[PDB]
């Protein structure tokens, strides 16, 4: 009869709703991060620390669970599957250091994507030792590939590099300023960029990600209260 | 005394009830 | 006549205090005991000023009494009786001007409270109607609007039925005591609920930002259940010790039983606001934002949090003795207190971007259907 | 030194195709349907709203009985709702949190889901022993899954994001026929009513008609200016509609080899995310990125109405087989039924 | 390198030889199909509230 | 159908001037962004320059900055890259890339290995 079927359906729906609530209590307690970057950027070294299309890396810090997804295994074209990563708390970007211009254009395309305007990006300027060796050897040059280093002046606002020579600091902060100019050229106060100078053996990267996620969530909470 | 800002409406309410409908002292003559 | 009996007892109590102080203390007018307040012997003193005795409902502490010695004989003599008499004509304390100021203050409360409920029922109706806007913060907002309407509704009916009618107070029904008891609890619920969102805002912006989920079962108990304890203690203490007609009075110091934790709760809210402002200042520092525009944004953030946290009660805690300062305190403090519901509803419901955008979309949706 | 000859031959063949298409065209659809009564303003209201999803809904598929429907969202859950009573019959926690599509078997025994894992998972629902688990995990695609459709209880067609569509075979785990010829990621596919051909809209602004039995492209349709995000066969089976990112919907014909009509408005510029047809094939309910779906008169290319009830962009919509109602799913984790 | 061009050209020859009827006949057939099944479209022609399940 | 046909390109001495005009067809010109991409032999595809819709924002890569001058003729459906003072490092096959979506500035995937809307291209080489 209809009564028994209705009662069974209601019981099953109540059980399924209880399961949905239980799963929601743990879904909102985990932050999803998209690890993206150009090839040979050293992100695989961070991944290996802990074919398919998405690699899941579950790590936690300060009792907070983070869910980082590596997108290796997909094709080069990414204007379609990048729209799925719009609810992620942050988009980790790894840049190797014209290999830099491709990364700059990729970050530019990410920044003004209509579905990625809400999401903020964490910038990881990987391979600092390689940049220092390249700029110290003198075999190649950056002025020819960027006609702005000649007139560029070191930002006196921040240069906390005690053991680093002036030239390596100039190159590092020039790359950081090149990324930041694109980031802040068309921002609307809804998303921000977090540059970070990390090597290939830095164990602090997880702490950097944790702090940047904390700042992102704090700013979002401030925005929801209309304080900012 | 209740001079705190929290008990401000009650103080105004007490003044109206005690003044509009008097609870005069008549101090002018045969009074201290 | 309990207040009259209470006032009569203070007259003899002050007489004993005056006599005790005179006994201990070892062109000279003889000391004479005045009925309301004694005058110590003075060596030809003219215009000796002291504040009004205020032992009676008519008198008020603002005005002060005076007399002179040896200006005529040794003491001033009243022409009608040819006997010593002190001038209390300024201690009347009920003048056409003093009554006029209070009425413009009472009618301001009625207009403000009526407008506050008008802006809050629409604000509460919008939040419950729009399910998309629903959030953990919205549930606290709904409770603030619910406790704002209830507090304002009790206040307005108290000022149009109980206060104007003296016959109702004279009989002192047991029902009239219930109205004041609910007025105390509802007003304490409103003030204690301010601390609840003061904690929630501090527990979201500053501390434990990562953990979005937090149980609200302890917020409801603090908001509603907790204020019952100070209110039920006040009811017991007043009845056994100091019971007036309809329990409606402000003279007693027993009112701090319900006004003590409320002041402490709002003091904690002041500390939370400073931490949030410090965080907000730090947050915009890392963006390297211009300092000239930085100050204006910080000022706006503090001002919009003034009505939500009920922060004005601690910025101007006690009344001004001077008449001009007193008039300013009365016209400013009541304006913020009586219009607090209007300010809270306007800022958090009539100005929110998400609330506005949903309204515009739904209104456009309605116009297509019609 | 044959590159120039090959390019010249390709250009000559393209010119011949264009000339053949021009010869077969004598009167446009607009000048042949301007004698019928317009449908007029239409309006549907949300009869049911289905809630319970935590993340954005990317796909939904009605059952063949117009009673049950499945929905996939990015929180790793497959909820099988009951449209009539708004009851959740099933809730399958997927092992992948990035499911991009879902399907319902014609017999209702199985369901499918695929996403950013290049794996199509088949879940058995008809088994009743307290457990509902994945039966077969189809692997072999390189790009991400975009849309999967069931031909039978043992055959499923998948459209991956590596310019390849494949015809699978459950209970074996290996493919049967692989369709190649696209130059961009395949975003959607739709099976013919008679289950012998299927079109696929890729990111090359072109749609190809494939033969399931053989595995070779029959016709290629061009005319769109951007990536095709959705496709849907006409109920007659001799036509289909394409929803692209150039804010225009175009209706192609399988016999004339060329487009028939376009559905564009100057006041809206948004990519079409989903395209579906009514039971009679007169209305074209195509969702948009501006948070609502627009109903298009296929015969007259005039907008009959708009369904504005979604807070976020509609990512999937589908009319039931009997045409009783149309369900649209947006990115705000809300599933709505319109009648 | 060179195989993809040859495959594209051969597929073009396959697509060049298909039959293409006059577009007027296709439009007439589509219009006839739409008008023939118009009475069986609840979305197009409204169905009474008694005869729809979603009440 | 989108069909970007290029022009120009030949054996010229270093320091010369070349012009590459792209004949756009099959789509509305003044709705999309345009880019310039070159593929040097033995190397991957690289991005040369881009011009926004209606010629509002003009930007070049570091190597060619201050050298080339693009121009978008919306009416005539063409796009130029006025080369001047060429260098033996500019020998590459050049293509015009149509930008994937209209009225959008994200403009993804331009330098991908297989891009559907990219033009055929012409070989530009410099030697003596």
């Amino acid at each position: 009869d209809q009564r028994n079927e209705e009662k069974a359906q209601r019981e099953a729906n109540k059980k399924i709703e209880k399961q949905l609530q239980k799963d929601k209590q743990v879904y909102r307690a985990t932050h999803r991060l998209l690890l993206l970057g150009a090839g040979e950027s050293g992100k695989n070294t961070i991944v290996k620390q802990m074919t398919s299309g998405i690699f899941e890396t579950k790590f936690q810090v300060d009792k907070v669970n983070f869910h980082m997804f590596d997108v290796g295994a997909q094709r080069d074209e990414r204007r379609k599957w990048i729209q799925c990563f719009n609810d992620v708390t942050a988009i980790i970007f790894v840049v190797a250091s014209n290999r830099l211009q491709a990364a700059l254009k990729l970050f530019d395309s990410i920044w003004n994507n209509k579905w990625l305007r809400d999401t903020s990006v964490i910038l990881f300027l990987n391979k600092q030792d390689l940049l220092a060796e390249k700029v110290l050897a003198g075999k190649s040059k950056i002025e020819d590939y960027f006609p702005e280093f000649a007139r560029y002046t070191t930002p006196e606002d921040a240069t906390p590099e005690p053991g680093e020579d002036p030239r390596v600091t100039r190159a590092k902060y020039f790359i950081r300023d090149e990324f930041l100019r694109i980031s802040t050229a068309s921002g609307d106060g809804r998303h921000y960029c977090y540059p970070h100078f990390t090597c290939s053996v830095d164990t602090e990267n997880i702490r950097r990600v944790f702090n940047d996620c904390r700042d992102i969530i704090q700013r979002m909470h401030l925005r929801q209260y209309e304080l900012l | 005394k209740c001079n705190t800002a929290t008990c401000a409406t009650q103080r105004l309410a007490e003044f109206l009830r005690h003044s509009s409908n008097n609870f005069p002292t008549n101090v002018g003559s045969n009074t201290p | 006549p309990f207040l009259y009996v209470v006032g009569r007892k203070k007259m003899m109590d002050a007489q004993y205090k005056c006599y005790d102080r005179m006994q201990q203390l070892p062109p000279y007018c003889n000391r004479t005991w005045d009925g309301w307040l004694c005058w110590d012997d003075t060596p030809a003193g003219v215009l000796s000023y002291q504040f009004c005795p205020d032992y009676f409902p008519d008198f008020d502490p603002s005005e002060k009494v005076t007399k002179y010695c040896d200006e005529k004989g040794v003491w001033f003599k009243h022409p009608e009786n040819n006997r010593t008499w002190s001038n209390y004509t300024m201690c009347n304390a009920f003048t056409p001007e003093k009554l006029k100021n209070a009425y413009v203050l009472y009618y301001l409360a009625i207009v403000g409270h009526s407008l506050s409920i008008f802006t809050l029922v629409i604000s509460l109706g919008i939040f419950v109607f729009f399910r998309s806007l629903g959030c953990q913060r919205v549930t606290l907002h709904k409770n603030m609007f619910l406790t704002y309407i209830l507090n304002s509704m009790i206040i307005i009916i108290h000022l149009v039925e109980v206060v104007p009618n003296g016959e109702l107070v004279r009989r002192d029904p047991v029902s009239c005591k219930i109205l004041h008891f609910f007025h105390q609890y509802m007003m304490a619920c409103n003030y204690f609920w301010m601390l609840c969102e003061g904690i929630y805002l501090h527990t979201l912006i500053v501390v434990a930002v990562f953990t979005e989920k937090q149980r609200l079962r302890w917020y409801y108990l603090l908001g509603w259940g907790f204020p019952l304890v100070p209110t039920t203690i006040h009811a017991i203490t007043r009845a056994v010790y100091f019971n007036d007609n309809c329990w409606l009075s402000v003279e007693t110091h027993l009112l701090y039983i319900i006004h003590g934790p409320v002041m402490a709760a709002l003091v904690v809210n002041f500390f939370f606001l400073l931490n949030i402002v410090r965080v907000l200042v730090t947050k915009m520092r890392e963006t390297h934002e211009a300092e000239s525009h930085m100050y204006l944004k910080a000022v706006k953030a503090t001002m919009i949090l003034v009505p939500l946290l009920g922060i004005q009660f601690v910025v101007f805690p006690w009344r001004p003795s001077n008449k001009m300062l007193g008039k300013i305190y009365d016209y400013v403090m009541h304006s913020l207190i009586h219009f607090q519901g209007f300010f809270v509803a306007t800022i958090y419901c009539f100005c929110n971007n998400e609330v506005q955008t949903t309204v515009k979309r739904q209104w456009a949706q309605f116009k297509i259907q019609w | 030194s044959e590159l120039d000859q090959l390019r010249q031959e390709a250009e000559q063949l393209k010119n011949q195709i264009r000339d053949a298409r021009k010869a077969c065209a004598d009167a446009t659809l607009s000048q042949i349907t301007n004698n019928i009564d317009p449908v007029g303003r239409i309006q549907m209201r949300t009869r049911r709203t289905l809630r319970g999803h935590l993340a954005k809904i990317y796909a939904m598929h009605w059952g063949t009985d117009s009673r049950l429907l499945v929905s996939a969202s990015q929180d790793g859950k497959l909820i099988i709702w009951d449209s009539y009573t708004t009851n959740k019959v099933h809730a399958i926690p997927l092992r992948s949190s990035w499911v991009m599509t879902c399907a319902y078997a014609p017999s209702g025994n199985y369901v499918a889901c695929g996403g950013l894992d290049n794996i199509c998972s088949i879940y058995n629902l008809k088994t009743r022993e307290g457990n509902v688990r994945v039966s077969r995990e189809l692997a072999g695609h390189t790009g991400y899954l975009s849309c999967c459709r069931f031909l039978d209880d043992n055959q499923i067609v998948t459209s991956s994001g590596d310019t390849t569509c494949a015809l699978w075979d459950i209970e074996t785990g290996q493919q049967t026929t692989t369709f190649t010829g696209h130059t961009g990621d395949v975003m959607s596919l739709s099976l013919a009513p008679d289950t012998r051909l299927f079109v696929s809209g890729a990111c090359d602004a072109s749609a190809k008609l494939w033969d399931v039995r053989e595995g070779m492209c029959r016709q290629t349709f061009t005319g769109h200016e951007s990536d095709i995000n959705a496709i849907c066969f006409f109920p007659n089976g001799n036509a289909f509609a394409t929803g692209s990112d150039d804010a225009t919907c175009r209706l192609f014909d399988l016999r004339a080899d060329q487009e028939l009509m376009t559905y564009s408005h100057d006041n809206i510029i948004c990519g079409i995310t989903s395209v579906s047809f009514s039971k009679s094939g007169r209305l074209l309910l195509a969702g948009y990125d501006d948070f609502n779906c627009n109903v298009w008169d296929a015969l007259k290319a005039d907008r009959a109405g708009v369904l504005a009830g979604h807070d976020n962009r509609v990512s999937c919509l589908g009319v039931t087989d009997d045409g009783m109602a149309v369900a649209t799913g947006s990115w705000d984790s809300f599933l709505k039924i319109w009648n | 390198s060179i195989a993809q061009a040859r495959k594209l050209v051969e597929q073009l020859k396959m697509e060049a030889n298909i039959d293409r009827i006059k577009v007027s006949k296709a439009a007439a057939d589509l219009m006839a199909y739409c008008e023939a099944h118009a009475k069986e479209d609840p979305l197009l022609t409204p169905v009474p509230a008694s005869e729809n399940p979603f009440r | 159908q989108v069909q970007l046909q290029e022009s120009g390109g030949g054996l010229v001495q270093p320091g010369g001037s070349l012009r590459l005009s792209c004949a756009a067809s099959g789509f509305t010109f003044s709705n999309y962004k345009m880019n310039w991409v070159r593929q040097a032999p033995g190397k991957g595809l690289e991005w040369v320059s881009d011009i926004s819709q209606s010629g509002a924002s003009i930007s070049y890569t570091g190597s060619v900055k201050g050298r080339f001058t693009i121009s978008r003729d919306n009416a005539k459906n063409t796009l130029y890259l006025q080369m001047n003072s060429l260098k033996p490092e500019d020998t590459a096959v050049y293509y015009c890339a149509r930008c994937p979506a209209p009225f959008t500035r994200d403009c993804f995937d331009v330098t991908s290995t297989t891009y559907a809307y990219r033009g055929q291209g012409t070989q530009v080489t410099v030697s003596s």
